[PDB]
């Protein structure tokens, strides 16, 4: 009107999407053996 | 006079083994030696070389049944007749 007219802009961001994922590790495995004592 | 008597661990491992039960018959090599104090060295050595969970035993007339990691494992001779055994668990 007095100040002249404006003038529109844009600006938008980078928005990574959120993922859900869930990963198991396992307890290592043993044995368990018997011997006897030689001559 | 090593005469290994039953493998399970690696070759490399073996060696080890038998020179550090060699180094404990020279920590302890005299009629008054203890087969206790080089199983105490045999064990630590291991232990601070190649992990915690080792055992050392020395004898040579004697009955043994113990639990064993597989590949820790060792059994023995002596032309001197010590018998040793070591294992990890």
């Amino acid at each position: 009107r007095n100040k002249f007219n404006y003038n529109t802009r844009e600006c938008q961001t980078i928005n990574p999407s959120i993922r859900e994922r869930g990963v198991s590790t396992e307890p290592p495995p043993s044995d368990t053996i018997c011997g006897n004592i030689t001559q | 006079k090593a005469i290994i008597n039953s493998s399970d661990m690696q070759g490399d491992l073996l060696q080890e083994a038998q020179d550090v039960i060699q180094s404990g018959i020279e920590n302890n090599s005299a009629p008054v030696l203890n087969i206790e104090a080089a199983c105490k060295y045999i064990k630590e050595n291991l232990d601070k070389k190649f992990g915690p969970t080792w055992q050392c035993i020395i004898g040579e007339g004697y009955a043994y049944d113990v639990t064993v990691q597989n590949n820790t494992l060792l059994f023995m001779f002596y032309n001197g007749n010590l018998a040793v055994l070591i294992f990890k668990s």
